RNA sequence: UGCGAAAGCAGUUGAAGACAAGUGCUUGUCGUUCGUUAUAAAUGGCCU
């Protein structure tokens, strides 16, 4: 069971009722330092949508990176999309590809739908 | 530093034992010594990697 | 988490914990283990507590 | 019969130690291995071994907590800035001491050390301390279990060796 | 055809009192220091420290007494051993239910339920050093006030008696 | 606890024609020497054995070059008229050459003085003399007489077989691997003729039509033969007897062709093809023979060859030019008491019961700017960014990294005109680049909002902003123009 | 070669008592053979040991007292000091010491109920009563120069004849105090003198691969069982149903119906232990009751381990495979493969 | 869930599912010791 | 704060009590209440 925590994914095994992993799927000031005082106003990138292809070998993630305040570029949210892979034995997802600003600039990825098994043996997806 | 460089001193007489060690006793470059807590066993290591063991009949 | 050594006022650190430290304790007859409570304040929707038991020997998570 | 005859060592026997109660003998050296033998005087078979990668063994010693006799532990060190401790058969519980709590300058290597017993008179509790040899006359004393830095002792000139004496006060 | 059932656990429980600090954690490490007892909102988990796995789980739903008592109540503390009397635990709840449970074994369907008699008190803390037990209780400017009582077990009546010490 | 993440270098979206893994390997043929020969260097061959010396045929001689020294070690000058080949044997011991007089001679390689066997193959010129790869003892010679006689070393008086049927000059001969009986010859008629020496022969089993004079035929694989003729090269399959692919990327007529397989490159197989336009380009057979790299030389290229698969040393690319220039490109490849003192370091616990490994891998050293950010030295981190000889990408990150941390104004408080100009100098340049334009926009906005007063009293700062205003104004024209192009480009669709 | 100087299973086959030297002193310990108890509680290693306080003192003979027969489990120890110690394992203290007048070392011991019989290097018999703790009679029989073994024939509920052997075997009548029959024994000293059934007792000698089956009533060798290598320990199942002998090279051999060409019989089933890595682990003792066989080998230096197998279904040649530590990469439960803390979150790396 | 059953999550962080003899005394004493 | 797109479109930020400071009056504060959808600044920066 995958929980999209803010800027991370928590992998939790409900059969054993114990956590199995906690991975940072995003850039940003997440564990580089302890935010204090005004730094605590910063917003880390938010993992909005997370989905798997049917075969389960590919992980598709969608991020919204928020700019810092009091700058010219303080009103242009950055939409990011990422494709990760892992072998079943391994436990950490390795980022394979990164798309910056899909569909254009400042246009959110509202929906993601992984493709069915018939179309490209489940190695495809739709973004809307 | 040098081979066979081990001696045993009796106390409180402070007199060194004469019968042992001998010329023929194998010790090599003595580099580690250890007395067992009981049974009076003496273990002597050397540069060759050999731990030679002796028993003191008195204990 | 900072261990203040009061004799000389020095200190040692264990940084990059998963969350801010709500609570600390020394748990043992000899202080073998440190019990910590973490918050993960990133999630404002809910309070996410994580209990951590660290081995004071090498400051490695004995039980999270 | 030789202790090493059962399983020979590939380097000099830098240190030896008899277990306080059990009939075991511990050997360590620059081979980076901790070989334990069952000294019976006729066979001397090898109970176990433990290879520490990149950790030359300059000295080793058993340790038995004075109060809790069930506690057994093996401390070892080398020309390195960390110390190892082995609690006492699928795996080995090994912990690394590598924190001096601000006195890192005074201590460059854990190679020379000894373990003694300290009584906290205010509480009457007894526990182990690991003693280390410092850069310039410094002797660093660490809590054996937690690894905390307790106190430091200084002398003038180059410290060369030290030893521990106990002096009973009362019951 | 279908049926609904709870499966997994939930957030760890916590002493959710603003006034108390340094006593938020209610988890306890066993006397032998080989396993850690942690109360959740809906269960009590016993983890083995050496192997880092949940050796045992005590679910409130399974036990009838716990089901009624907790399913609002919350464990205010766990004490190792059994006060009334080697793997027993005493659970003190906010209202006053004291339950003697057993881990490392099979949970008995009839635990030694007791009830400390409190008049308009919410129990905040209990604690002991050697055979002596004192309980702290909260009673009601938006600031809560406290009384410290002395708790003892009388075998003849099989009840917990509370005697006033401080306020 | 967890280890501190490393600052992640900024990577902008990919541009066209990134460096490909194939291009990276072939780019390593760096060191270039240009030797001058007497006449056009017609043929170049590599010894199949170590040290894999290669022989160049120029004018009336043959020269063998050392691989490590890249210089002449042996010269064969007995030949009276022009020479036309220097192919080695599979064993590499013997070297054969052809002459305009038609005489074919076999010499001990590395022993120019001795002449093993001399054959008068024909009265016409003998352009091709190649040893048979499967069978050592048999030699094939193609001549302007238009008969490709198949000689035997033991019997030099009469050819073992004489293949005919070519109505024009035969200048190309190839032996198919795994098919010793088969022999392939290509003439300027535009036909590639295949012969079966096991049979009676002298009549081709079947012909393959190229439609242009065939300058060289190479058997790439047991079932595939690539033939380069005219202005294109085509790959044929014998089992189907039809061309699978064709590439005409060349401008002039292809002359020579060579193939190397199972070498340590990312491309498992490579096909180098001279063009006679100064171009020799590498084709990858696994990918339908698409271009992957190319070189340019001064004049038309008449011969190209590469070091064999088992070079066992620095590889070599050799290009032959009609002007006589030879181009070489190369991918270069205490006391005994003290040892008895400390003898345990070598041991790796091969006999021990339990092996415990706890040393953390050594991480690469961190640069100055990364250390300052980790230690929260905001103002210094900006300074380390703006230093001489700092990679532009590396400079962009520390700027973005500070902005991400929310420390932009904090980095700019304790500054004056003296320490502000390095930033403005970079901003004067970085504003041009598309990737750093937005980051330059933010920082320049802050410094103006933070040092307006200091700007008035300082002249030097003013000239920086005047020049900066000109460049941003220049960018507005470019950015506007790109929009206009997009407007027109939309109309076409 | 073997750290275990002497060993002996209990009659039920559930507990093994073995003696080993720690430093210069012999220690006696008891371990549970079976993996788990009847109640289902997993058996645990027993740390308790009985230490001999004198280096010179040694244990020459180890004999069990029947658990069912007596209220307190006990094992009888012969000592070179010339006295016999009765040891209660639960108390972990020597309850009582039987002392012969002389100081000669005890060579053997055998027990039936209260009747206890020993012999010394002086070749003097003795009779002891456990219940009364008294020396009944001590006598020396002529023509018995040595007595390397003693076994009391199981006749009814009393002792009427004893079997003794030094190099040849002799049968002696207690009341008549004289020899009754003489058997041709081995050239080497006898080591094992067990009585399989009535009128059929086996014999084995040091440094010998041959076991002679003799007839008590008649005196002719019924059979000679032969092992591949030298024989160290012997255990018989039921009434001659099967015989298992622990060879000196470390293999266990099982004889199937040895009491049914005919003169010389070879072992039918051979059992071995080899670790997964490839090292062979010798077997120092074994027990076989009806259809289960118990194999005991030493791991570490003196830790005994046990395994129960159903020899009826085992093939002729069987090699048990056991996982022993060898180049075991040490995985601590609080670290992953790469040494990173398990609680730690994985960082982000493009 | 990809099985027939369905998993649901509750704001209390609870994941529910909707879907279709002297030896014997001696043995005890030795374990006690 | 509501709605909505990300742009933005509408709308708020009040009253009482108590304490401190300065001079009954002035200002500032609240681990005090009611109602409405409703700068910071104790020299203080992350281990081996
Ligand atoms: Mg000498």
């Amino acid at each position: 069971l995958y929980f999209p925590h803010i800027s991370a994914v928590q992998i939790f095994d409900f059969y054993k009722n114990e956590q199995v992993n906690y991975q940072y799927l995003t850039s940003g000031v997440n564990n580089s330092m302890g935010k204090v005082r005004f730094e605590l106003n910063l917003q880390d990138p938010i993992i909005t949508d997370l989905k798997f292809t049917k075969d389960g070998q590919w992980m598709i993630t969608y991020e919204i990176e928020y700019p810092p305040n009091d700058l010219l570029s303080s009103k242009d949210l950055t939409h990011i999309l990422k494709f990760w892979t892992k072998n079943d034995n391994e436990t950490n997802w390795n980022l394979k590809t990164k798309v910056i600003n899909p569909h254009g600039i400042s246009v959110p990825i509202t929906k993601i739908l992984p493709s069915p098994r018939s179309v490209n043996n489940s190695q495809g997806c739709l973004t809307a | 530093a040098v081979k066979d460089a081990l001696r045993l001193v009796h106390l409180p007489s402070c007199s060194v034992f004469s019968n042992w060690p001998t010329s023929g006793t194998p010790l090599g470059k003595v580099t580690s010594v250890a007395f067992s807590p009981s049974g009076g066993l003496l273990a002597v290591g050397n540069e060759q990697g050999k731990v030679r063991l002796w028993k003191l009949n008195h204990y | 988490m900072s261990l203040w050594q009061l004799e000389t006022n020095s200190q040692q650190f264990l940084p990059r914990l998963n969350g801010i430290i709500i609570d600390c304790q020394v748990l043992g007859p000899q202080g073998n283990y440190y019990s910590l409570i973490l918050q993960m304040t990133e999630n404002n929707s809910n309070s996410d507590y994580q209990f951590l038991l660290l081995n004071a020997s090498d400051l490695t998570s004995k039980l999270s | 019969k030789d202790a090493n005859a059962s399983h020979p060592s590939h380097s000099a026997i830098q240190s030896l130690s008899f277990h306080p109660s059990k009939p075991l003998l511990l050997t360590g050296g620059y081979d980076k291995t901790l070989r334990i033998y069952h000294i019976d005087g006729k066979t001397n078979h090898l109970v176990t071994s433990l290879h520490l990668v990149g950790s030359p063994i300059q000295t080793c010693t058993f340790y038995t907590s004075l109060s809790n006799q069930n506690q057994q532990n093996i401390f070892t060190a080398g020309r390195r800035r960390y110390m190892h401790s082995w609690d006492l058969s699928q795996t080995a519980k090994i912990e690394k001491f590598s924190r001096l709590y601000g006195h890192e300058s005074t201590q460059r290597s854990f190679e020379n050390f000894k373990v003694a017993h300290l009584q906290n008179s205010q509480t009457n509790s007894v526990h182990g301390i690991v003693l280390l040899q410092g850069n310039n006359g410094w002797i660093n004393i660490l809590h054996s279990t937690s690894g905390l830095w307790l106190m430091g002792c200084k002398i003038e000139g180059v410290i060369t060796d030290f030893c521990i004496d106990y002096q009973p006060i009362s019951r | 055809q279908y049926k609904l059932s709870v499966v997994s656990g939930g957030k760890p429980a916590l002493n959710n009192l603003s006034s108390v600090t340094g006593n938020k954690n209610i988890a306890r490490l066993s006397q032998d220091q080989r396993n850690y007892i942690i109360p959740f909102n809906n269960q009590i988990k016993v983890y083995s420290v050496e192997t880092r796995q949940c050796v045992k789980t005590l679910k409130f739903a399974n036990n009838s007494l716990l089901s009624g008592i907790f399913l609002n109540e919350s464990i205010v503390k766990i004490l190792l051993g059994d006060i009334t009397v080697a793997h027993l635990i005493t659970v003190f709840t906010n209202n006053g239910h004291v339950i003697v449970l057993n881990y490392k074994g099979k949970l008995v369907e009839s635990p030694k339920h007791f009830k400390i008699s409190l008049a308009d008190e919410k129990l905040a803390n209990v604690f002991h050093s050697e055979g002596n037990y004192r309980i702290l209780t909260t009673f009601k400017n938006s600031l809560q006030s406290y009384r410290l009582y002395a708790l003892t077990f009388d075998d003849a009546k099989k009840q917990f008696e509370v005697a006033h010490q401080a306020e | 606890s967890t280890a501190r993440p490393r600052i992640i270098t900024s990577k902008a979206p990919l541009l066209p024609q990134q460096t490909t893994p194939e291009q990276r390997y072939w780019r390593q043929y760096t060191s270039a020497q240009l030797v001058k020969e007497h006449n056009s260097v017609t043929h170049i061959s590599f010894n199949p054995q170590h040290p894999h010396d290669f022989a160049v045929t120029s004018s009336t001689r043959v020269q063998i070059f050392s691989s490590r020294t890249r210089q002449v070690i042996k010269t064969f000058s007995r030949f009276k008229d022009v020479v036309y080949s220097a192919s080695f044997r599979s064993d590499g011991k013997l070297l054969c050459a052809g002459d305009a007089t038609g005489l074919v001679s076999v010499y001990d390689s590395y022993n120019p003085r001795t002449i093993l066997l001399s054959i008068n193959a024909s009265t016409h010129p003998t352009h091709v003399t190649k040893f048979h790869t499967q069978d050592n003892k048999i030699l094939a010679t193609a001549s302007d007489d238009r008969v490709t006689r198949l000689w035997d070393i033991s019997n030099a008086y009469e050819p073992q077989l004489e293949l005919t049927g070519a109505t024009d000059y035969v200048r190309t001969l190839s032996f198919i691997p795994a098919a010793p009986h088969l022999v392939a010859t290509g003439s300027y008629d535009g036909l590639i003729r295949l012969y079966d020496t096991r049979s009676s022969g002298s009549t081709p089993i079947y012909s393959l039509n190229h439609d242009q004079p065939v300058e060289n035929v190479i058997a790439v694989s047991p079932t595939q033969i690539v033939s380069c003729g005219g202005n294109n090269f085509k790959v044929w399959d014998l089992t189907s007897n039809k061309k699978l692919y064709e590439r005409g990327n060349f401008n002039k007529a292809v002359t020579c062709l060579d193939y190397v397989e199972n070498f340590d490159s990312p491309m498992q197989s490579a096909l180098i093809a001279s063009s006679l336009d100064g171009h020799v380009k590498v084709f990858d057979p696994l990918d339908n023979f698409q271009v992957k790299f190319g070189w340019k030389f001064s004049g038309p290229v008449l011969s190209c060859a590469v070091s064999p698969s088992t070079a066992q040393g620095n590889r070599h690319l050799v290009a032959g030019l009609s002007s006589g220039l030879l181009a070489i490109r190369t991918k270069k490849k205490k006391s005994n008491n003290f040892q008895r003192m400390m003898r345990g370091s070598e041991y790796q616990g091969d006999q021990e019961h339990i092996i415990h490994n706890d040393k953390v891998r050594s991480q690469r050293r961190m640069r100055a700017f990364e250390r300052n950010i980790n230690q929260f030295k905001w103002s210094e981190a900006l300074d380390n960014a703006f230093v001489p000889g700092m990679a532009k990408e590396l400079t962009l990150t520390v700027l973005q990294e500070l902005r991400k941390r929310g420390k932009v104004r904090v980095a700019l408080y304790g500054r004056d005109e003296s320490t502000l100009e390095p930033l403005l100098n970079w901003c004067l340049k970085g504003i041009e680049d598309v990737r750093s334009a937005s980051i330059v926009a933010d920082w320049v906005a802050v410094v103006l909002e933070l040092y307006g007063n200091t700007l008035e009293s300082s002249p030097v700062l003013q000239e920086l902003m005047i020049d900066l205003k000109t460049k941003v104004r220049h960018e507005i024209h470019k950015s506007k123009e790109a929009q206009r192009i997009e407007g027109m480009l939309q109309l076409l669709t | 070669d073997s750290p275990v100087l002497q060993s002996a299973y209990d009659p039920s086959g559930q507990y093994l008592c073995y003696v080993t030297v720690a430093l210069d002193k012999q220690r006696v310990g008891v371990q549970p053979t079976q993996r788990a108890t009847s109640s289902g509680v997993d058996t645990v290693w027993n740390e308790n040991f009985l230490y001999l306080e004198d280096s010179k003192l040694k244990v020459t003979c180890l004999k069990w007292v029947n658990l069912a027969s007596s209220d307190t489990v006990a094992i009888i120890l012969g000592m070179n000091n010339g006295e016999i110690w009765l040891y209660s394992v639960l108390a972990n203290e020597v309850t009582y010491k039987f002392t012969t007048g002389n100081s000669y070392e005890i060579k053997d011991i055998d027990l039936m109920g209260n009747q206890l019989w020993c012999i010394d290097s002086s070749d003097a018999f003795y009779q002891f009563d456990l219940l009364q703790f008294k020396l009944l009679q001590h006598f020396r029989i002529n023509n018995c120069v040595q007595l390397n073994k003693l076994t009391i024939v199981p006749a009814g509920d009393s002792v009427a004849q004893l079997l003794v052997a030094s190099h040849s075997i002799s049968l002696i009548d207690i009341e008549e105090k004289k020899v009754v029959m003489t058997f041709p024994g081995h050239v080497s000293p006898v080591s094992t003198l067990q009585v399989i059934t009535n009128e059929f007792f086996i014999s084995g000698a040091e440094g010998d691969r041959f076991l002679n089956v003799y007839d008590i009533h008649s005196g002719m060798t019924k059979c000679v069982l032969v092992a591949e290598s030298d024989i160290k320990e012997l255990s018989h199942s039921g009434q001659a149903d099967s015989i298992a002998v622990t060879t000196e090279d470390g293999s266990l051999e099982i004889f199937v119906d040895p009491l049914v060409g005919n003169k010389s019989k070879k072992s039918s089933k051979k059992i071995q232990i080899v670790s997964k890595d490839g090292r062979k682990v010798p077997i120092y003792n074994a027990f076989i009751n009806k259809d289960l066989l118990n194999v005991s080998w030493l791991q570490n230096a003196t830790m005994p381990y046990f395994k129960n197998l159903q020899w009826r279904e085992i093939p002729n040649e069987y090699t048990v495979e056991i996982s022993l530590n060898w180049n075991n990469k040490n995985k601590s439960a609080d670290r992953d493969l790469h040494g990173k803390d398990l609680a730690s979150a994985t960082n982000y790396v493009e | 869930n990809y099985d027939t059953d369905f998993i649901f999550l509750d704001i209390e962080s609870t994941l529910g599912v909707v879907g279709t003899s002297n030896s014997d005394i001696f043995a005890e004493q030795l374990h006690k010791l």
